RNA sequence: CCGCCGGGCAGCUUCCGGGAAACCAAAGUCUUUGGGUUCCGGGGGGAGUAUGGUUGCAAAGCUGAAACUUAAAGGAAUUGACGGAAGGGCACCACCAGGAGUGGAGCCUGCGGCUUAAUUUGACUCAACACGGGAAACCUCACCCGGCCCGGACACGGACAGGAUUGACAGAUUGAUAGCUCUUUCUCGAUUCCGUGGGUGGUGGUGCAUGGCCGUUCUUAGUUGGUGGAGCGAUUUGUCUGGUUAAUUCCGAUAACGAACGAGACUCUGGCAUGCUAACUAGUUACGCGACCCCCGAGCGGUCGGCGUCCCCCAACUUCUUAGAGGGACAAGUGGCGUUCAGCCACCCGAGAUUGAGCAAUAACAGGUCUGUGAUGCCCUUAGAUGUCCGGGGCUGCACGCGCGCUACACUGACUGGCUCAGCGUGUGCCUACCCUACGCCGGCAGGCGCGGGUAACCCGUUGAACCCCAUUCGUGAUGGGGAUCGGGGAUUGCAAUUAUUCCCCAUGAACGAGGAAUUCCCAGUAAGUGCGGGUCAUAAGCUUGCGUUGAUUAAGUCCCUGCCCUUUGUACACACCGCC
């Protein structure tokens, strides 16, 4: 409901966010392919440097 | 709801003096302007800044309309 | 009103959909509040199907007196061919290919290659 | 018994033909108008009245006006819709069988009222009442007692200079260091100011001027068309006697046949998957156990039981964790029952055909919403402004009334030791100034003061909980339950808590010993208790929405009340019985 009334009724909004990840050994070239290939939609991609 | 009955006493809203103002400018002779009343002490309003007698009030007007003092 | 939303209804339609409906709530011509509706072809009315088929669109329009509600709701037909049209069959429809052979109960016979 | 014949009482059936229609061998032969003849109606009431006449012992009978008023009254059939009609069917917002309560007390806050300057306000059976996310100091906020401020777009007019007044540091004041105003004047300097039209807003008005969104009739089974077939035609069948079914869902009888929306299928979810793909942002697992390792403990010692760690890892793995692909469960088998169809029931293997929501048609309804919307019609209002705010105040006020909550009434329990089991979340570093918190001291405690990890599956965090579970008191005393109302301190948030903010520490220490008339909730991991998250948050919840956890009793059917579906029927109702009269 907008404003007050009617027999209570809410809705119940959902939105997921699934993880994956891929650890790998690599030089700056089969990183630097690999993420700019498979891109797209709606797809966040991180990479880290090493260990930490 | 009510229709407005105001305690009779029309509140005034007034007109900040007409005022030529720049008259009082002592040309003794020559041309030469300096005359003596109070001053404020400010940076913009530099030495020149000018004071008065009012029922009490005195004011400095010239970091633009920034600093009118207590008095 | 009318000849206009057939214009839209026809059209849309005639474009290639599987159905359509189109509604024109608000004041009409007179001081009370009418809501028109006018439809065609085929058109699902719940399920999930509906979420990712039914191309709903809500629009006002201000105008020199006030203010209708437009609603195009559209059905596609993306169910034949998407080109693979999600999923396709609604749900429900199910598609049996057919025997398209399966002649012959002859003698035995034998054969070599 | 079987025929025929006349004239009698009657029946069915039909596209004679009639018939507004219902119907009618006759109501048939009628714009294709008249076989004979009798009576008798001319909108409804007034009225079968008044008056007159007559008959009668009289009730009364027969004959029988008008003024006036009146727009339909009426008839036949249609859908409705409601029956204190009838069959069928169904819902725990229904009942049965119960438990839990609820309705009683105190308290909370929801409304009603009174009171009050003000207690802004929407919301009025149900589908208004901890609802507007409505837990409000200040903001919120609109509202009152004030009081400031202008943010007057825009244009159209008016104002070159003896500078249009852009903008003014000490006091009178004022609340304010509001030049907002009463002299003084010292600068920006083409802004300014004053008209006119016109806006611009307005948590002003109107939700019967509207959009959207919502609520609901209503998670109830319903709704619709193509072609046929029926009706001149509105309409009607298809759309249904019965069995079935959660469900016009199905089969079948079948002037219908085959279709479409709703239901169903779907999505999410919830549970079987030593089956697969894997995973230092899971777990890990158990190792291998290589250890530290202290007798942590067993044991003379070998050896072992075990938390912790020393880990790391170039173990190994997915036994649980996680999340991807999968599979499966599908009335699938067998035995009843069943028109031996559609199915129903029991049992086998096993999750037995149903684990729980979201989505939800046609069509509605002055439901609610203009105060969620820079959605807005028109209306008001428009500078002294209902434009925006500062300060305060109110929204909290109190002889009464109702509404959702919590806590109790105690000993299957109360307070006194202790042991010890999660899940869904949540978290900083965020759109304008702001968290989550681990571990040190200090303090009783609120807390305080130290310091640490944390875009998080790492840090909080083996989330170390309550009931619960276990260890002692107590003795049925309004008692140690209960725990209100006040006395006094101390912290914290906040610029500020007076109008106890929130918390702690003291101190007082209430009614209630099971609730009068009523009435909602629901069947399996269900009711109840029980914390815990989330939402609300500076501060903060007795609010909701989720989450486990502990986990019952009982129905497993019926329509007995209430209310819903179809069918048949009646209906002077169609503002639909909360009607009409
Ligand atoms: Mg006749
Ligand atoms: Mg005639
Ligand atoms: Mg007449």
């Amino acid at each position: 409901t907008p404003c007050g009334e009617g027999s209570k009724t809410w809705d119940r909004f959902q939105m997921r966010i699934p993880k994956r990840l891929i650890d790998l050994h690599s030089p700056s070239e089969i990183v630097k392919q690999i993420t700019s290939i498979s891109i797209e939609p709606g797809v966040e991609v991180e990479v880290t440097i090493a260990d930490a | 709801k009510k229709s407005y009955t105001t305690p009779k006493k029309n509140k005034h809203k007034r007109k900040k003096v007409k005022l030529a103002v720049l008259k009082y400018y002592k040309v003794d002779e020559n041309g030469k302007i300096s005359r003596l009343r109070r001053e404020c002490p400010s940076d913009e309003c530099g030495a020149g800044v000018f004071m008065a007698s009012h029922f009490d009030r005195h004011y400095c007007g010239k970091c633009c309309l920034t600093y009118c003092f207590n008095k | 009103v009318r000849r206009a939303c057939y214009g839209v209804l026809r059209f849309i339609m005639e474009s290639g959909a599987k159905g359509c409906e189109v509604v024109v709530s608000g004041k009409l011509r007179g001081q009370r509040a009418k809501s028109m509706k006018f439809v065609d072809g085929l058109m699902i009315h719940s399920g999930d199907p509906v979420n990712y088929y039914v191309d709903t669109a809500v629009r006002h329009v201000l105008l020199r007196q006030g203010v209708l509600g437009i609603k195009v709701k559209i059905m596609l037909p993306w169910d034949p061919t998407g080109k693979i049209g999600p999923k396709k069959p609604l749900p429900d429809h199910v598609s049996i290919v057919e025997p398209k052979d399966e002649i012959l109960p002859t003698t035995p016979i034998s054969e070599q290659k």
